[PDB]
RNA sequence: CUUAGAAAAGUACAGCGCGGCUGAAAUCAUCAUUAAAGCGGUUCACUGCCGCACAGGCAG
């Protein structure tokens, strides 16, 4: 059975996309020191200028869950006053499940990575066929995208700052496999798992 | 079906009619009037006191 | 007015930007010549009076 | 002093500059911009992956419209400007001020911050009316980089001459048809016009597509920055304006010393210091134009 | 501390018949809106993988 520990950025004058985002850091480091990929990562609280000011973290193992609200980051924000953290609460039967997608489309939409998309086909073209010509392709006059928040991210084996999105959308409330990708993403690979609020 | 400018037919009538060059101290042509009415400089020659 | 600069007139206020919205007409690139053309016609209306 | 109507005409005529981009066979398609939207519009231009080399075309045309003013109430400040730009000319001459409008043209400054990361930008210019071949300038990045560098060009005398012909003689004229060559790295930004209103870009259809442009009036601003040429030195960048009415620089509290400057351009020479500055400053912005009318 | 002190106007009702505004017209000559203009990303959305994909998915 699912379990959900919440946290709170008490500070008004703070950049909770930021903060997002380090919390994510944390997770994913986690997620990668030990083996597990139980929690997941929800937001019970979006709005559509900024992501909310409380992330609560979704696990169906509790243990884990209470070890990973060990790691140090939050234990030395917990006594600065930034931080204010709840111990457990069991899911509630009211709850609703949504999924907070991950989108890859948005960096092949970008500028850069169009160019990126072309020279990957340039390398491909090693398959045996008629050369093809950069000129052909073009991008698109008007692009139209819905909401997003692009929380922010920073490569650790390599320094290049690779800026993560997540789009919110209601799922189907069952999915038992209970697994996601280095962070909390509900598009995990194998299925796109819903989260709680 | 396409909105193009154009040139007033009263400004291009204005145009093939600067042909008065009489005026008492004339230098260039003014477009034919009643009182010679100049327009790079706003006085006005021809006047009914000349 | 003939007169000494109006006080209120600072550094900003006269370096501030004040748009202003006009027509912009322009030969397209890749063009050759523009073309013009009009009708005049000379008649014989002076010799009586309307 | 200033008559109720009193207007100039801009001598200086640049028009807009259209940004071509140069594939490897060497076929020139326009450039073309994204558009994003969210569900607020931000405009994104680069250069596309494979292009060699933007180009970046417009033409320049001077004129003697300084001659006389356009429109004048008084007849006694017409003649009086008319006699002041004449002595200005005999006594000084236009070389300073052609060669600083003409460096502008040549050094890539309307070019604005494309500029900023390109490896080497080239401009090639063909003057009108001209007898020969086309004047060529190569690398602006590291070998035309001063005075002494434009000057020894193989035809620098030749094409600000007929500059100074066409600003001394009357109907006088030449027509310069510059052209920009970028070598932009992959995927470099460039920079154009933004329309008044977020990022969006001025737009003018080429080819059937549309394309982003660089203002005539923008450019313009390139070009005559000389000092940019104004009735006040305002400065976009930090707000506050040089030349300020305290000052007594500005264009006006200059312009009402017209007979004290008349008689100082015929009595001896004049002061390289204090007075030929501010006969620079009056003819420049006498070419720049505008009404002086109160 | 009021020309103070007090007071139910109410019951019925058919305006009806008929009608030709018609003749005529010329609004009407002339006209220059012209001069002059920076809206500005310093970094920020990168680089790999799969798939034949101007398809759509992966990770750091």
């Amino acid at each position: 059975k699912w379990y959900y520990k919440t946290i709170t950025f008490l500070p008004e004058l703070c950049n909770n996309e930021s903060l997002a985002a380090k919390c994510l850091r944390v997770l994913h480091g986690f997620n990668y020191q030990y083996e597990t990929r139980n929690i997941g990562v929800s937001f019970p609280l979006w709005c559509d200028a900024t992501v909310g000011k409380k992330i609560s973290f979704v696990s169906k193992n509790k243990i884990e869950l209470d070890l990973l609200l060990k790691q140090h980051y939050f234990v030395q924000m917990e006594q600065l006053q930034y931080f204010h953290i709840s111990n457990t609460v069991l899911v509630p039967e009211d709850c609703t499940y949504v999924s907070f997608r991950r989108c890859q489309s948005i960096d092949k939409l970008t500028a850069a990575g169009l160019a990126r998309k072309i020279r990957r086909l340039e390398k491909r073209a090693l398959s045996r066929g008629e050369q093809f010509d950069p000129s052909s392709f073009a991008q698109k006059e008007h692009t139209a995208i819905a909401h997003y928040h692009s929380l922010g991210e920073s490569s650790k084996q390599t320094n290049r700052n690779f800026r993560l999105n997540i789009r919110m959308l209601s799922e189907q409330p069952r999915e038992g496999n209970s697994i996601f990708s280095s962070y909390g993403l509900s598009n995990s690979e194998n299925s796109f798992q819903p989260v709680p609020l | 079906g396409e909105r193009s400018p154009i040139l007033g037919a009263f400004k291009t009538g204005a145009a093939i009619a600067t042909i008065d060059d009489w005026y008492p101290e004339a230098t260039e042509p003014l477009r034919v009037g009643r009182f010679g009415v100049h327009r790079e400089d706003v006085t006005c020659y021809r006047h009914p006191s000349t | 007015v003939s007169g000494q600069p109006i006080k209120s007139a600072t550094a900003e206020a006269l370096a501030q930007g004040n748009p202003h919205q006009v027509d912009f007409c322009h030969v397209p690139y890749g063009a050759s010549h523009i073309e013009c053309s009009f009708s005049v016609s000379f008649s014989s209306e002076l010799r009586q009076p309307y | 002093k200033l008559p109720t109507n009193l207007a100039y005409e801009r001598s200086i005529d640049p028009s807009d500059v259209c940004f071509f981009v140069v594939w490897p066979d060497d076929r020139k398609t326009p450039l073309t911009y994204n558009s994003r939207t969210l569900l607020h519009q931000v405009d994104f231009c680069h250069v596309p992956y494979g292009a060699s080399h933007i180009e970046c075309s417009f033409s320049v045309s001077f004129s003697s419209e300084l001659r006389q003013p356009y429109k004048c109430n008084s007849s006694k400040v017409k003649q009086t400007l008319v006699q002041l730009v004449e002595l200005y000319e005999t006594k000084i001459g236009w070389t300073e001020l052609a060669t600083r409008y003409l460096m502008n043209i040549c050094n890539g400054k309307w070019l604005w911050k494309n500029t900023r990361k390109a490896y080497c930008w080239n401009i090639v210019l063909t003057p009108w009316p001209w007898n020969g071949e086309k004047v060529g300038f190569e690398d602006i990045r590291t070998n035309y980089t001063s005075r002494q560098d434009f000057k020894n060009n193989k035809n620098w005398s030749a094409i600000v001459e007929m500059i100074k012909t066409a600003f001394s003689s009357t109907d006088g004229l030449a027509i310069f048809e510059v052209r920009a060559t970028l070598h932009l790295p992959t995927n470099a930004m460039v920079r154009p016009s933004q329309v008044f209103t977020s990022r969006v870009f001025q737009s003018t259809t080429i080819d059937g597509e549309r394309s982003p442009i660089l203002g005539a009036f923008k450019t313009g601003a390139a070009i005559a920055t000389i000092d940019r040429v104004g009735r006040f030195g305002v400065h976009r960048e930090d707000v506050t304006c040089y030349r300020h009415p305290s000052t007594g620089k500005d264009f006006f509290s200059i312009l009402q010393q017209a007979e004290h400057y008349i008689e100082v351009l015929s009595a001896n020479k004049t002061p390289a210091q204090e007075t030929i500055n501010d006969m620079h400053f009056l003819m420049a912005n006498l070419i720049k134009g505008g009404m002086f009318q109160h």
